[PDB]
C-alpha cells in the first residue's frame, strides 16, 4: 500500500515590490522560516533607476494559508524597509504562441544551428558534463535533395522539428532560456514557480510564406539572440589603469608598511597582534608567517575592487 | 587635465565604498561568494539535467511538440518536470491525472 501523492508543481507565494540592497537574503529568509509551510526566498537583479532596488518572491507549501501570511507580514520593516507584501496569484497564460512562420522548413532548418550554438556555448559556460543531444546534430542542417534526378529528366518537414523540440526543451528546461521569446530567467530555480511560462509556434500563416521575408526573420531573429551568448565586457590594459587596477603585491607592501609602526628607537610595535620588536625586518617576518590570514584577505579586498573595476558594462548610477 | 575621467573614477570608487558590504554587490564580484555562488548554480542547474533526461527516457517528450495545438500537453509536462525538480517521484506525478 503506497503513500499519497504530492501537488509540488502548484505552489503559493508572496511578492515584495520594494526591498533596499542593504537587506540580505537570510534576513528575509529568517523572517519568513518562522512561518510554518515555507519554502524558499527569490530577489530580482537591482536596478539602477529605483536606487538598485530588488523585487522579492517568498515562496510557501499549497497547504498554507498564504492570505492570513501575508496580513502577519503587513506592517513589518526590516532595517528601515517596508515588505509590505501581496499575494503572487498563479500563471494564467503559460504556453504563449508566436508567429506561425517558425515551422516553415528554412527557419526551422535554421534554428536547428542556432539552438545548438546556444547548447553548446551555455554547456562550456556553466561547465556541465558531452551533450548526447548534439550527437550528429550537423547532419540535419545539410540539405538532401534529389539533384542528379531532376537533371536526368530534364511547409512543415516533421524530422526536423522533433530534433529542434528536443533542444528547444533543453535549453527552457535545464538553463531556463525560452528560446522562441528570446530571453533568459535566471531565478527561475529559487522563484515560485520552477519552469513557468513557455512560448510555442503559432498556428500557421493564413497566405504564401515570402521568398525574402524568410530570410528577413533570420536575420531579425539572430539579432534579438546575440545579447544571450554575451560574454563579460572588460576594460582594455591601458583604461584598467587609468582608472586606477590596483596592483596585488604592492598593496600588501601598502598593508605591511602601515601595520609596522615605530614607537621608538629599537621598538616596532604593531597593532595587528600588540607586540614589540627590534627592528622593521622582524615585523615584516611576524606579519608574513604568523598573520597569513590578514594577508589573503588584502589580496581578496584588491581582487574584489579589480572585479569591478574591470566589468566595462559596470552597475553604476543613471 | 581630464574631469570625465576623474568623474568617472571617483563615481566608481564612490560607488564601490558605498555598495561594499551589500550581498548582490558581493555576489558579482568578491570572489569567496562568486566561488559559492557559482558552485551552488552548477548544483540547481545539474539536477535540472537529470530532470530533463528523465522526462527524456521516461517519454514525456514522446509524442510532444512545441505547437498550440498541443499547448494542454505542454502544461502537464512543465508540472511534470517541476514535480521531478522539487523530488518527486514517479508516484507524486499521479496527481496530473
Amino acid at each position: 500500500l503506497e503513500c499519497k501523492p504530492r501537488p509540488l508543481h502548484k505552489t503559493c507565494s508572496l511578492f515584495m515590490r520594494n526591498i533596499a540592497p542593504n537587506i540580505s537574503r537570510a534576513e528575509i529568509i529568517s523572517l519568513c522560516k518562522r512561518y510554518p509551510g515555507f519554502m524558499r526566498v527569490a530577489l530580482s537583479e537591482p536596478q539602477p533607476e529605483r536606487r538598485f532596488f530588488r523585487r522579492g518572491w517568498v515562496t510557501f507549501d499549497r497547504s498554507v494559508n498564504i492570505k492570513e501570511i501575508c496580513w502577519n507580514l503587513q506592517n513589518i520593516r526590516l532595517r528601515e524597509c517596508e515588505l509590505s507584501p501581496g499575494v503572487n496569484r498563479d500563471l494564467t497564460r503559460r504556453v504563449r504562441n508566436i508567429n506561425g512562420i517558425t515551422q516553415h522548413k528554412q527557419i526551422v532548418r535554421n534554428d536547428i544551428k542556432l539552438a545548438a550554438k546556444l547548447i553548446h556555448t551555455l554547456d562550456d559556460r556553466t561547465q556541465l558534463w558531452q551533450n548526447p543531444i548534439l550527437k550528429n546534430i550537423t547532419d540535419y542542417l545539410i540539405e538532401e535533395v534529389s539533384a542528379e534526378e531532376e537533371e536526368l529528366l530534364g511547409e512543415r518537414d516533421e524530422k526536423l522539428i522533433k530534433v529542434l523540440d528536443k533542444l528547444l526543451l533543453y535549453l527552457r528546461i535545464v538553463h531556463s532560456l525560452d528560446y522562441y521569446n528570446t530571453c533568459e530567467y535566471p531565478n527561475e530555480d529559487e522563484m515560485p514557480n520552477r519552469c513557468g511560462i513557455i512560448h510555442v509556434r503559432g498556428p500557421m500563416p493564413p497566405n504564401r510564406i515570402s521568398h525574402g521575408e524568410v530570410l528577413e526573420w533570420q536575420k531579425t531573429f539572430e539579432e534579438k539572440l546575440t545579447p544571450l551568448l554575451s560574454v563579460r565586457e572588460s576594460l582594455s590594459e591601458e583604461e584598467a589603469q587609468k582608472m586606477g587596477r590596483k596592483d596585488p603585491e604592492q598593496e600588501v607592501e601598502k598593508f605591511v608598511t602601515s601595520n609596522t609602526q615605530e614607537l621608538g628607537k629599537d621598538k616596532w610595535l604593531c597593532p595587528l597582534s600588540g607586540k614589540k620588536f627590534k627592528g622593521p625586518e622582524f615585523v615584516r617576518k611576524h606579519i608574513f608567517n604568523k598573520h597569513a590570514e590578514k594577508i589573503e584577505e588584502v589580496k581578496k579586498e584588491v581582487a574584489f575592487f579589480n572585479n569591478f573595476l574591470t566589468d566595462a558594462k559596470r552597475p553604476a548610477l543613471p | 587635465n581630464d574631469y570625465k575621467l576623474d568623474f568617472r573614477r571617483q563615481q566608481m570608487q564612490d560607488f564601490f565604498l558605498a555598495h561594499k558590504d551589500e550581498e548582490w554587490f558581493r555576489s558579482k564580484y568578491h570572489p569567496d561568494e562568486v566561488g559559492k555562488r557559482r558552485q551552488e548554480a552548477r548544483g540547481a542547474l545539474q539536477n535540472r539535467l537529470r530532470v530533463f533526461l528523465s522526462l527524456m527516457e521516461t517519454g514525456w517528450f514522446d509524442n510532444l511538440l512545441l505547437d498550440i495545438d498541443k499547448a494542454d500537453a505542454i502544461v502537464k509536462m512543465l508540472d511534470a518536470a517541476v514535480i521531478k525538480m522539487e523530488g518527486g517521484t514517479e508516484n507524486d506525478l499521479r496527481i496530473l491525472e
